[PDB]
């Protein structure tokens, strides 16, 4: 009873290399398939890729290249989902599978030369057109300029074939125009349900002579804390010297989008070596006091301007450090990167967020599970600490509730955060698993990463196992797949994975085994772990001085610029006067804000396993088929999240 | 599927390019000179727009100085081709017109053309994903044919408009593709009462100068009807010569004769040959007057013929100037059932989409087992499946409303449905009487996620080109022996639909 | 400058096998007569399903045409030419198979004139063509005359004059329309 | 007379896409003039400026000519017949502002 | 010398325009000049200072038309930044408007 099986993502994606993984366990001679793609429903052969053989000489594994024709079909107004039915033929066996279909072709990243402009200047901005790989790709694009209102006061249809993905454009910015928050949308011809944006302030404005820095020493404000808001306040020219001036401070409370002033609040404090302290007095809050709730204060945050104005007389600076959180807990935690699926009797590793109350990462922190009075832990310079839990073996859902032991602290304070994880169901609960175990730590590509195949079973059926297939989806692509062998009676198996740029900056990984079990049925179990990669670009880019005569710049000194990179990469520069970011600095271009839409962009759900052996894939972002009847549920929805996005 | 002999609307490279200006190049002068010239030969590309290509250039040599040139002209066209003529300033969310211009200067050879208007959910059209609008139509060898073509702006900017005419048993084909600007109006203030629970949940933390009734009326004894207009101007004095330009619905003629005999008609004139143009293709009329009164009522009524049976038919159009100013017209649309001849649609606060796709999911086909009936229940797109009693009915002219009574949720989707629950489902006025509708009857009926009107809890039902709706009768009415079939295949579809559930 | 001439047979079974060796020579030929400076040549085979016979990195480290050429078999597909064409655009004239940006750049499509399955219209491929400035040759073979709306498929394909780019593939006399376009170029 | 953050961004074809880590660079001179300007004003409408003379020299006060040019769209005391100038000292390191 | 490269546009359009800089031997320099952009009121909405040796006496330019703008007879005003009494001028017109299909003569 030969058992063929096909895998492909949860969500296939027009225009675009996606792969196929073919593999035949145990079934003689050179088996041939061929695969097609057809309408849903009908038989349209949207796609039929090139003849494929998987040969005992191959261990029957090939997997099949191919990229999914556009045939101009979508919805627009209300929006449907669209689907097309894959179709596998072993020789004789047909394997068929109904898989989500997705119109959107790749990325768009908006570039403006720097953040707010003035009435009467050119915006001038690129924009950078990547496929899936974030590799160059040319289409038609539309960019629109539209005002806070929300409508486009300049519109264009460009094409970026063979513009490298960079479109240079600009647009004059008229004397009469509304001042405030105005955008650039982009979007590929084919997907424009897929909108990229960037906002940019419009104001009129002066460039000054100084920067004002209002910081205070720790990031929110304890409910009891004896010594009151604490501010260091840096003042200085753009060049590096310091400023001599007065400075004028008034407090108050932001609620959501509500914030309420402090008028007795305001105190006016000397400029001490272009630097200072200050302090809101808990003498100075509580005269004159105003819906005081000290327990409802919590939740809320606070925000405080100081204005500053030069000891010449002729430049003033506003200053503003908004949303300050009056706390009983220096910390929150959160589990965003935390599995909800674990298998019984096996180590649970927890990648809890420590968070800081504005959002920050947490520094050596010591963080443990209530119960398990065994061991504390200690959070590292993300706030995050791999508290790797035993599971009793039990099929009771696993209750987890996390507080941190930060010394100097008060026992009330520490946070805490409680989760629920469930057992892995088995086939008639047989409690036949699969365990990936592998070290989290900021992978680098060229690392190598040893991967741990932990197999858990009576005797029976342990010789039968005698290799595991192992697949890595990353970006929204099955990336590689291969076979680990394996001999009767190793328990545990490792692969040593050598890491490529390929991975970047994150990845999960899935893997089975396949053996026919209790009644007669032949049984699949996987497990699935994901996996961050130190975040970088693929390749590389320097800006160092090309001249190695140091010396400080002068108006209009000549300079040498070196720029190293890789080879044949086209590069676009610009150059911005760092005093312009004192008044905005936000949708600045960064490879972070790149990433960030990335990981977004995945189909993958949970950070790990899955109720069962079905959810690790669908979890994942991934369709299995085989020949036996085993095969993924359907994915109807784009979006993972139980409250949708 | 009729003929087979036609370029397929996919394979239509459209015209594309239509700069006003281009070409602002720049190039030097390198070549060995004979004769103290060199010669430049740049060759470039001949943009998609039809029109002689004036070019106009400047010799900048510092040792001899600056020097304009004789332009030069590149003359460019096709035999048969198109121009699509549009206005600028349209108006989102209201109806309009186009025309469209075919040109054939092939000098001796007549030409059959097969031209649709192109499907857009910008615009509400007659052209849905699936429902084509083809017409078909014949040139006189050197002439052109004027198409209308009515349509709603559906969202704002920059709209371009599409339209491929293809030949038979001939070579070329051509297509329009250009944009304009479409813009809102913002008044939304119609008749409003103080409080009409318009405001939603979560938010917050015109023929000014022109009288014009026109009204298309039936004729006693194909089919032939009246076409009725009634015009009228707004001043201290008589106006000028008044001007109406008047488009055909889809298939339609006028009575040659009587048109001739209004023509002789007092303070009226229509040339002989827009008066003598051939039945074949007569489609667009313009009708030229003397003056027009401020006084009273003068009107004006003649007959139509249907050259060919369509079942739809886009609105005629009627558009009254005067012969001085174009910008301040009036233009009216016509049809015999929708009063004052538009499209329907389906609007909210600023939003409307249109509804002018079929009924329902056809109906009456040989095949009506489990096995197709559990396809298109099975597919994923059904959100939602339930089975409902027609409880309340809400008739008037623009929908039909029928509030339904889901008593169980069979599937739900995307919908979080309580048990016992009033839900309001719409189906278009021109629908109404093709579904058979009875009150008192339990439905079974099955839709989309997309298919929903509103957002919650203030939400509304819409029944689609691919919406499935069926009654379903009572226990004391399925027991007769020829109601035996359906209520066979409603109970094992219930029970494997229950039973099973959805496969996945 | 940079001549980077491709190539695209259709292999579809409305092609007989006379038409295809006809095909496999002609092509061998106009490269083999176009031995001349600076042109590249890549090869794609287009049916329902799609196969590169070389690409242009291929064709520098391997100059000899008749080694590319000998070993392509007939697909006896579909006929998908619209998809075929991003095929040649996308993939063909990438820099990662050996294009070079600012290069003349030719597609020579080889065809009867009969596009078939294909979910791809011309609509979108074509100004492709055009947008990334690709100089089509069209090449019909057989029977692609015989029919009206075939040889209006080839002017459809053919960029713009097609008197000037459609051809036979028995007439010996369609490369130097191109071979001289090029000697002052 | 300030610091200037400088940014590349390049795409190879297969090396992806990398935003470099921006550069700063400081344009810092020894005597200068900051000239205090509003982004626009109002015709005929008299208000002052400031010219904010900073003698960042390290160890020595500097007698200096403060001076202004003869513009006819402007009426101050300056001319081609009789400038506007006056004549100070100014200490190291510090800030001193020639109103005008 | 200015070139527009139309008379007449649409709001939103984008205004293509060169400049030949020559002496009173009408020869090409790189010189300093100022630009300076009259709506239909007069009133200069944009200028720019800049030279051109080794433009050869050629300043391409570019200018983005307002969707919101006032409509009727633009100018374009330019002069050398020494004599601002030597101005010299071109005008273009901004309306609504289509592109016609055939033109009409009256004699
Ligand atoms: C699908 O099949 C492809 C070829 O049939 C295969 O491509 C191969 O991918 C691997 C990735 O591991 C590359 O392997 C090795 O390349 C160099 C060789 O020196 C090593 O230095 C690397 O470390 C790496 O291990 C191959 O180069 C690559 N070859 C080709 C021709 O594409 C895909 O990986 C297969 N993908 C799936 C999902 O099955
Ligand atoms: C105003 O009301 C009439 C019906 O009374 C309706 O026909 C028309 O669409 C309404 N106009 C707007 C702008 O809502
Ligand atoms: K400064
Ligand atoms: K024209
Ligand atoms: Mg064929």
């Amino acid at each position: 009873s030969p058992m063929y099986s096909i895998i492909t993502p949860n969500i296939l994606r027009l225009e675009s290399e996606e792969t196929m993984v073919l593999e035949a366990h145990d079934a003689q001679g050179d088996v041939p398939v061929t695969v097609t793609v057809h309408d849903f429903p009908g038989k349209k052969l949207v796609l039929s890729s090139e003849k494929t053989v998987l040969t005992p000489a191959t261990n029957h594994m090939g997997n099949v290249t191919f990229t999914i024709p556009a045939n101009r079909e979508f919805k627009s107004e209300k929006g449907r989902n669209k689907f097309v039915t894959v179709q596998a033929t072993f020789g004789t066996q047909v394997v068929e599978k109904v898989v989500l279909v997705s119109l959107q072709s790749g990325y768009l990243f908006i570039q403006t030369d720097k953040t707010i402009y003035t009435p009467g200047s050119t915006v001038l901005y690129r924009i950078f057109t990547v496929n899936h790989k974030l590799l160059p790709v040319g289409r038609t694009v539309m960019v629109n300029i539209e005002n806070p209102e929300g409508i486009p006061v300049k519109q264009d249809s460009l094409s970026s074939q063979n513009q490298l993905g960079v479109l240079p454009l600009s647009w004059d910015i008229p004397e009469l125009v509304n001042m405030g928050q105005w955008k650039i949308r982009a979007y590929y011809e084919n997907s424009p349900q897929q909108v990229f944006s960037t906002e940019f302030e419009v104001k009129e404005y002066v460039l000054p002579s100084f920067e004002v820095i209002v910081e205070p020493t720790e990031k929110f404000y304890y409910i009891y804390n004896e010594k009151g808001l604490e501010v260091t306040i840096t003042a200085r020219f753009l060049y590096g010297k310091k400023v001599e001036g007065t400075a004028f401070v008034i407090f108050g409370i932001q609620d959501g989008e509500q914030r309420i002033s402090l008028p007795e609040s305001l105190k006016r404090i000397p400029i001490e070596d272009g630097s200072g302290e200050v302090v809101l007095s808990r003498k100075v809050l509580l005269d004159g006091v105003q819906n005081p709730r000290a327990e409802d204060l919590v939740g809320k945050s606070l925000y405080v301007s100081a204005t500053v104005i030069l000891h010449s007389g002729s430049d003033m600076v506003q200053a503003e450090r908004s949303g300050i959180p009056i706390v009983t807990s220096p910390y929150q935690i959160h589990f965003t990167k935390t599995p909800k699926y674990f298998k019984p009797g096996m180590p649970f590793d927890l990648m809890v967020f420590v968070t800081n109350p504005d959002g920050s990462p947490a520094y050596r922190v010591p963080v443990a599970v209530q119960g398990e009075d065994t061991v504390q832990s200690l959070t590292q310079g993300d706030g995050v600490a791999k508290l790797s839990i035993n599971t009793h073996p039990s099929q009771k859902p696993l209750s987890i509730t996390v507080r941190t032991k930060k010394q100097e602290l008060s026992e009330a304070e520490q946070a805490t955060r409680t989760m629920q994880a469930l057992p892995y169901s088995t086939v008639g609960n047989s409690n036949n698993y699969l365990h990936l175990s592998v070290l989290r730590t900021e992978l680098r590509p060229g690392e190598t990463l040893n991967v741990n195949f932990l197999l858990r079973m009576d005797r029976a059926h342990e010789a039968k196992i005698r290799y595991y297939t192992y697949l890595i989806m990353n970006k929204g692509r099955l990336l590689k797949a291969g076979r680990q062998v394996r001999e009767p009676g190793q328990d545990l198996v490792v692969l040593p994975l050598s890491i490529t740029t390929d991975f970047i900056p994150s990845f999960r990984l899935v893997a089975y085994y396949t053996l026919i079990g209790a009644s007669g049925q032949r049984e699949v179990v996987a497990d699935s772990v994901w996996v961050d990669v130190k975040d970088s670009c693929v390749g590389s880019l320097v800006v160092k001085s090309g001249q190695s005569e140091d010396r400080q710049p002068v108006p209009g000194q000549q300079m040498t610029l070196k720029i190293e990179g890789d080879h044949g990469a086209r590069v676009v520069l610009v150059a911005v006067d760092k005093g312009v970011f004192v008044l905005n600095k936000k949708n600045k271009l960064t490879q972070s804000k790149i990433w960030d839409v990335v990981e977004k962009a995945d189909i993958g759900c949970t950070p790990g396993s899955g109720k069962d052996y079905a959810g690790v894939f669908s979890d994942a972002g991934l369709t299995f088929t085989s020949s036996s009847g085993q095969q993924t549920a359907q994915r109807a929805e784009l979006q993972c999240p139980q409250p949708a996005a | 599927n009729l003929d087979e002999d036609i370029i397929a609307e996919e394979n239509i490279v459209s015209r594309s390019e239509f700069p006003e200006s281009w070409l602002w190049n720049v190039e030097d002068l390198k070549e060995p000179p004979k004769n103290g010239i060199s010669t430049k030969l740049m060759n470039i590309f001949l943009k998609d727009s039809i029109t002689t290509w004036e070019i106009l250039a400047v010799s900048m040599s510092d040792k001899k100085g600056i020097c304009v040139a004789d332009p030069f002209e590149v003359t460019v066209m096709q035999d048969f081709f198109i121009d699509l003529r549009l206005p600028y300033s349209v108006v989102r969310n209201e109806q309009v017109e186009i025309r469209a211009v075919l040109y054939n200067y092939r000098q001796n050879q007549e030409l059959k053309v097969r031209v649709e208007l192109l499907h857009n959910p910008a615009f509400c059209s007659l052209a849905t994903t699936k429902r084509r609008h083809q017409q078909t139509v014949t040139i006189p060898p050197k002439s052109s044919l004027s198409v209308p073509y009515v349509i709603v702006p559906l969202k704002t900017g920059l709209q371009e408009v599409e339209v491929k005419a293809a030949v038979y048993h001939h070579f070329i084909s051509d297509g329009v593709r250009k944009s304009l600007k479409v813009v809102p109006e913002g008044i939304r203030m119609n008749k409003t009462v103080a409080v009409r629970t318009l405001d939603p949940e979560r938010l917050g933390r015109t023929c000014n100068k022109f009288d014009l009734k026109v009204t298309i009326k039936p004729a006693p004894e194909k089919n032939t009807m009246i076409l009725e207009i009634c015009t009228r101007y707004r001043g201290d004095q008589d106006a000028t010569m008044s001007i109406l330009d008047i488009s055909m619905m889809t298939g339609f003629a006028p009575d040659t004769d009587d048109l001739k005999q209004l023509a002789n008609g007092v303070d009226r004139y229509i040339s002989k040959y827009e008066l003598d143009k051939a039945f074949s293709d007569r489609n667009t009329l313009i009708i030229y007057l003397d003056k027009v009164s401020h006084s009273e009522d003068d009107c004006l009524a003649f007959k139509v013929h249907q050259y060919f049976n369509v079942e739809l038919i886009q609105p005629g159009a009627v558009k009254v100037y005067a012969y001085y100013n174009l910008e301040e017209s009036c233009t009216r649309f016509y049809h015999p059932e929708k009063e004052d001849g538009k499209l329907n649609k389906l609007c909210r606060d600023e939003l409307c989409r249109c509804a002018e796709e079929n009924c329902f999911i056809q109906k009456s086909d040989d095949k009506v087992t489990l096995e197709e009936r559990l396809d298109k229940a099975c597919e994923p797109g059904v959100d939602y499946v339930y089975k409902t009693r027609l409880v309340k009915v809400q008739l008037s002219n623009d929908f039909d409303e029928y509030i339904m009574a889901i008593e169980q949720t069979i599937k739900s989707g995307s919908d979080e449905v309580q048990v016992g629950q009033q839900r309001t489902f719409i189906s278009p006025i021109k629908c109404r009487e093709a579904l058979k509708l009875e009150e008192k009857k339990h439905y079974l009926m099955w839709g989309l996620s997309s298919d929903f009107w509103g957002e919650k809890p203030n939400l509304s039902y819409i029944i689609g080109k691919d919406t499935w709706v069926e009654h379903w009768p009572e226990e004391d009415e399925c027991q007769d022996e020829e109601n035996q079939k359906q209520c066979q295949d409603l109970g094992a579809f219930t029970e494997s639909m229950v039973v099973f559930g959805c496969p996945n | 400058e940079d001549s980077d001439i491709a190539f695209l047979i259709d292999g579809s079974g409305s092609i007989i096998p006379h038409d295809f060796r006809r095909m496999k020579e002609f092509v061998s030929t106009v490269m083999e007569q176009l031995k001349k400076s600076k042109t590249l040549f890549s090869l794609m085979q287009y049916s329902e399903e799609f196969r590169i016979h070389f690409t242009f990195k291929e064709f520098q480290n391997n100059p000899n045409p008749r080694s590319l050429v000998k070993p392509i078999t007939q697909l006896l597909g579909r006929t998908h030419t619209a998809t075929g064409i991003r095929k040649v655009v996308r993939e063909l004239f990438n820099i990662t198979n050996g294009a070079r940006k600012n290069a003349f750049k030719i597609l020579v499509v080889i065809t009867d004139g009969e596009k078939f399955g294909d979910p791809l219209g011309y609509e979108d491929v074509i100004p492709e063509a055009d947008r990334e400035g690709v100089i089509r040759y069209v090449i019909g073979v057989g029977d692609a005359f015989r029919s009206e709306k075939s040889r209006q498929e080839l002017n459809t394909i053919a960029s713009k004059p097609p008197r000037d780019h459609v051809f036979q593939v028995n007439n010996f006399e369609a490369l130097k329309t191109i071979q001289n376009q090029l000697r002052e170029k």
